[PDB]
RNA sequence: AGAUGAUGAGGUUAAUAGGUUCGAGGUGGAAGCAUGGUGACAUGUGGAGCUGACGAAUACUAAUCGAUCGAAGACUUAAU
RNA sequence: ACGCGAGCUGGGUUCAGAACGUCGUGAGACAGUUCGGUCCCUAUCCGUCGUGGGCGUAGGAAAUUUGAGAGGAGCUGUCC
RNA sequence: AUGGUAGGAGAGCGUUCUAAGGGCGUUGAAGCAUGAUCGUAAGGACAUGUGGAGCGCUUAGAAGUGAGAAUGCCGGUGUGAGUAGCGAAAGACGGGUGAGAAUCCCGUCCACCGAUUGACUAAGGUUUCCAGAGGAAGGCUCGUCCGCUCUGGGUUAGUCG
RNA sequence: CCGAUAGUGAACCAGUACCGUGAGGGAAAGGUGAAAAGCACCCCGGAAGGGGAGUGAAAUAGAACCUGAAACCGUGUGCU
RNA sequence: UUAAGUUAUUAAGGGCGCACGGUGGAUGCCUUGGCACUAGAAGCCGAUGAAGGACGUUACUAACGACGAUAUGCUUUGGGG
C-alpha cells in the first residue's frame, strides 16, 4: 500500500476528514495520490450505507466525523445521515465505482499532478 | 551559552560619560583627540 | 519582415532560462505558445509575456500575418547580479542573478 | 574530497549534454475541442 | 520489475488496477434478541462476526479522443 | 608504505593534571611504574561495482541464436 | 670568430614631461578593435570601422620609466554545481480575494503546548505600534501577506511607578 | 607636482557609514547633453520592461546616461 | 542474381576559424580637489563667559550651511542699481 510519506496516525485522520469534506461536496480538488486512497475508502463507506443497518451505522460513525451539513431552507444534518438517507438510494443498483477522477494540470508552488474527484 | 555585553545605560554612561572623563587630566586627553580628528561623537 | 522583444534584468539565472528556451528555436509562434503553456515551470510564462507583447509590435507597427511567423531567433544573456547576506552566526553572503531576455521573430523572408 | 583540478567548459559541456528537457505530447482534439492534447479535458482550446 | 530511468504486464474488440460479490486464510464467538443470574457474569440465537496486501468472477470506475518518427537495397570484380 | 585509518576503534604512545621510587642544591630529569586525559573532510579526475543515453555494423524491422573470448567452479571427513 | 649561468663591458627599443623648431587635426585627434604590412629585437607604420577632441615628428633634456609569479594588495569574474543545504512543532477541505495562490483572508474539522511556546511586572530595546496604499527592494521557495516601503495617526495620572 | 587603485584618510553622503564594552580603528563612492529640449501619443504588458512614434548633430548619447578593454556568458555560423 | 572487396551516409554533443551581442568597468580625455613652495601679513583666544557643541528658527526642504525667540535674521550709514 501507499504511506504519503506521513505517519499512520496523521494519514488515517486526514483520509477520515477527507472523505468527510467529500460527502459535503460531491467533489474536490487536491493531488493525485490523497484522492487514489480516498477512493478505495469511501467507496466502502457508500458499501456499508447501501445497508442501513444500526450496526454499518456504527462502523461508519468510526471513520465520519461529527460534522453537520446546514441545507438548504435552514435544514441541517451530518454527514451521517445525509449518506444513510441520501445517497445510499442513488447508486442502489450499481455495483462498483460509484466514483470518478479527472487530472489536472500542475499547481504553481510544485509539480503536483493535481486532481479533481467526484461521484459517480 | 552567555557572551559579554549585557547592557546597563547608567554604567554605559559612567564607566563613559561626559562628567566622567572631564575629571581627570588623563580623560580630558582624549577629547581634544576626538575633537582633533573631529570625530562626531563624544561618549 | 522582423520583430523585436526584449525584458530587461529578469530575475532568473540565464541556465534557469536557457533551456525553456532552447526548444522553440526554430518553431511557429502557435506551437510554441502552447509548449509555454504546457511546461510548468517559472520561466514559462513570462517568456509567453514577452511573445504576446512581440507579436503586438509586429502587428500593430508592421502589420505581417500571424501565421507565417516562425521564431528568427531567441536567447538570453546575463544581468545586473545584485548580492545577499546570509547569518550563520558569523559573516556569510551570496548572489542574485538577473538576466536580458531577447526573441525576435519574422515572417521567414525578407 | 574537493577539486584537485579546474573543470574546463568543453568537459563542462560534454557532462551536461543530456542535462536537458523533452517536450509534451500536444496532440489535437478531434474527440471535442480545438487544438490540445490528446484524450483529455480542455487545457487550451479543447472539450475532451 | 524497480533509486531514477531501463524490464515487464495491459491500454474498451479491453479483466490492467480499483470497486462489488464470493472464496481462502486469520481471529475467536459480533450486535440485538432471549434466558439464566442480586450481582459481577454466563448460555443460545451463531466456527458467529470481522477480515490490508491473497484468489476468482463481474466492465460498476478509469486506462478513448489522438499525435510524432519511420526505408527507398551504394559501388568494384567474378561469377551470374 | 613493517598490506589497508580521505573504511572503524585508539587499548599504548605524547601532550598539558597527579602520585610513587631514584637522581638532581634546585628549577627539574628518569623511565621505574601508576590513574586520567578531543581521531576533520558535501568525492573533481583515474579506478571499481552497477545502470542508462548516443551512434554503427551498404535496405529496413521482430524474434531466436553460434560464441571470439572473459569470469566462475576443483575443500575435506565418515559407516558398511 | 660568434654555446652559456652569477657577473663584467657595450650597443640600443619604447613610455610620461619640458624647451625650441616644425607640424597634424569635426573633411574627424586620442584612445578602441581588426588586418595576409615593415624592421634582427625591444617595436613601428598604413588602411579599414567605433570614436567625437586634442596629438604626434625632430633635437636635447629630466624621470613615481617598462612586471608573470612575492601562499603580493584591490576589484570583477568564474570552477565546484544546478551540487550540498533550505533551523523544531499535524494539517485537510471548501469558500473568497484577486492578472496571478499550497504559502493571504473567512469558515469547519483536526492537531499541538499544557507550572506552559500561557498570562503579568521589570530590565533592555526605541515607533518595530494602529488605519490606509504599495511591489518596485527585503523576506532563505512563494507571496494579493509582512516586524519591508510610503502616507497619516497613535502613548493623557494628586493616589500607579 | 597627481589627475579619482592617483592626490591628504577624505574631489560626492568623511573622520562619515561601519567595526569596537572601551579607548581606538576607519572605508567605498567623480563625468547625459550645447541646451532637458529628460522620449508627446499608439501597441503589448498586472506592472516593470519594451517596440514604434517623437527630440536631439547623434538616444546601440535615454539618467545606473562619455568612451567602454579583458576575464566571463551567449547566438549564429564555414571546416571538422 | 549471389559472392569477394571498397566505401559512405551521424552530430546527440564537442573543437578550430568568422561574425554578432551581453556583462563589467580598465584605458583615453577632463576637472571640482589636493601636494609642496614663494612673498607679505599675522602670530593668542576666554569669567563681559571661550573653544567646541546640543536644541531650535526656514514656503516647501531632506541634510549642509546662516542666524539664534528680534531666530534662513534686526538698526545703521556708505555704496548699491
Amino acid at each position: 500500500y501507499r504511506k504519503l510519506g506521513r505517519t499512520s496516525d496523521q494519514r488515517k485522520a486526514m483520509l477520515r476528514d477527507l472523505a468527510t469534506s467529500l460527502i459535503i461536496s460531491e467533489r474536490i480538488e487536491t493531488t493525485e495520490a490523497r484522492a487514489k486512497e480516498v477512493r478505495s475508502v469511501v467507496e466502502k463507506l457508500i458499501t456499508l450505507g447501501k445497508k442501513g443497518d444500526l450496526a454499518s451505522r456504527r462502523n461508519a460513525a468510526k471513520t465520519l466525523r461529527n460534522v453537520e451539513i446546514l441545507n438548504e431552507d435552514e435544514t441541517t444534518q451530518t454527514a451521517l445521515q445525509k449518506l444513510f438517507g441520501e445517497i445510499a438510494e442513488r447508486y442502489t443498483e450499481r455495483q462498483g465505482g460509484y466514483t470518478r477522477i479527472l487530472k489536472q494540470g500542475p499547481r504553481r508552488g510544485d509539480g503536483a499532478e493535481s486532481v479533481i474527484i467526484e461521484l459517480v | 551559552v552567555k557572551r559579554t555585553y549585557q547592557p546597563n545605560k547608567r554604567k554605559h554612561s559612567k564607566v563613559h560619560g561626559f562628567r566622567k572623563r572631564m575629571s581627570t587630566k588623563n580623560g580630558r586627553k582624549v577629547l581634544a583627540r576626538r575633537r582633533r580628528k573631529g570625530r562626531k561623537v563624544l561618549s | 519582415m522582423e520583430a523585436k522583444a526584449v525584458a530587461r534584468t529578469i530575475r532568473i539565472a540565464p541556465r534557469k532560462v536557457r533551456l525553456v528556451l532552447d526548444l522553440i528555436r526554430g518553431k511557429n509562434a502557435a506551437e510554441a505558445i502552447a509548449i509555454l503553456k504546457l511546461t510548468n515551470k517559472a520561466s514559462s510564462p513570462v517568456i509567453e509575456k514577452v511573445l504576446m507583447s512581440a507579436l503586438a509590435n509586429a502587428e500593430h507597427n508592421y502589420d505581417m500575418n500571424t501565421d507565417e511567423l516562425v521564431v528568427k531567433e531567441a536567447y538570453a544573456n546575463e544581468g545586473p547580479t545584485l548580492k545577499r547576506f546570509r547569518p550563520q552566526g558569523r559573516a556569510s553572503a551570496i548572489n542574485k542573478r538577473t538576466s536580458h531576455i531577447t526573441i525576435v521573430v519574422s515572417d521567414g523572408k525578407e | 574530497a574537493v577539486p584537485k583540478r579546474r573543470t574546463s567548459k568543453t568537459r563542462k559541456n560534454k557532462r551536461r549534454t543530456h542535462f536537458k528537457i523533452s517536450v509534451p505530447g500536444m496532440t489535437e482534439c478531434p474527440n471535442c475541442g480545438e487544438y490540445k492534447l490528446s484524450h483529455r479535458v480542455c487545457k487550451n482550446c479543447g472539450s475532451y
